[PDB]
């Protein structure tokens, strides 16, 4: 009833993805790690070309719309994880096929990282995150990445409005029970901008103790200036 | 930054 | 002709501090640190007497009191440099006896940080941030500490709303051109985050170093886990 | 966690 921008994100939300374990090869820490960043490279190309739908986003210079991906693309992943885990607890949702309780991640050396993302379901959770919601903030977080090189800052900051206005929007027709609700979805970007970084930060490190294989995507993404 | 730029530009 | 909130806290607005660099001493990176680690310290005394005039912040128990702190204290003093920069063109106004310019950053060694909280500066002038949007964003900013060791989760919850009603009820009263103003200045507080994750790392890099002398409470915060 | 706790305490 609501949102045109909003119902469009709704349609070209991807279609879920899958971590494809190898069930030979034994449990290990490097296993788990392989298939994380598997399922990530992965991810991304399916998040590249996601962003392509979001409205105003393409007309953007190429140069612009690959600082706002190098600069949003972990935080996209980490919201995708967060919302697949809302109806679990103490679990992080990865993948239908791979799902992590809190011994998956002390194996794989991933404790920390996963009990701040599990902050992050315990506020949706919270909050009763719903998809339009999600896929709304996923735009949002994407357009207000904070890159240091911009070039059309003025593009950015009208696509933000778009889809702030889109959030609020929804809001409005579908939440009247709480005026104050998308000013709480967007106080919930910070804690997002923390997790990312210390997420990105944490598998760069993997990446130069080279004993975890990454394909030439994921460790780009690791590698850009940012 | 060249597969990023490739998949966008690709469309 | 505003919010109670909003008045409350334009007048519990901290009193202007000094760096008072040495003139004893010759300029120096070391003498720079030293300086900004002395002028943070005497903030943050500062800091912690103004938090307890935040509407309600008392109420919270000492343990998340000093949750939110430890978690947000840096963003609180980044903020305080940001507004201060805000009439001024790539310098920053870490106090007005002590401005920071380009040369002066890099020669300090933080280029890279001073550069990032000008980042902030850039968006809150391009917004025209007033005080009154400030002190309140500041005070959000505390509420909205993201802090994991939170005991009374809903009183917290409680502390960030009244907040982000004030801000809400301000911007509809003064900036009704405006629909999204509030929410332009919340979306604000992500790089305000990353920034001061960044600047507090850095510094413990410092003190971990032991070139750079500090002082009991900075340190605290610190260490602060 | 003992400087802050003294301040806040007053």
């Amino acid at each position: 009833p609501y949102n045109k921008i909003v119902s469009h994100l709704l349609v070209a939300e991807p279609e879920k993805i899958y971590a494809m374990p190898d069930p030979t090869v034994p449990d290990s820490d490097i296993k788990a790690l392989t298939t994380l960043c598997d399922l990530a490279d992965r991810e991304l190309v399916v998040i590249i070309g996601w962003a392509k739908h979001i409205p105003g986003f393409s007309t953007l210079s190429l140069a612009d719309q690959m600082s706002l991906l190098q600069s949003a693309w972990m935080e996209i992943l980490i919201l995708g994880v967060v919302y697949r885990s809302l109806s679990f607890e103490d679990e992080l949702v990865y993948a239908d096929d791979y799902i992590m309780d809190e011994d998956q991640s002390k194996l794989a050396g991933l404790l920390d990282l996963n009990n701040a993302i599990l902050q992050l379901v315990k506020k949706y959770k919270s909050m009763k995150l719903e998809k339009e919601e999600f896929v709304t903030l996923k735009a949002i977080a994407l357009a207000n990445s904070d890159s240091m090189h911009i070039e059309d800052v003025e593009a950015v900051q009208k696509l933000q409005d778009v889809l702030h206005e889109a959030l609020q929007d929804y809001e409005a027709g579908q939440h009247m029970e709480d005026p104050r609700r998308a000013g709480k979805m967007l106080m919930t970007l910070p804690l997002l901008r923390q997790t990312s970084t210390k997420a990105v930060q944490h598998f760069y490190n993997i990446k130069l103790e080279g004993k975890v294989p990454m394909h030439k995507l994921f460790l780009e993404m690791l590698e850009a200036k940012v | 930054h060249k597969i990023l730029h490739r998949l966008l530009q690709e469309g």
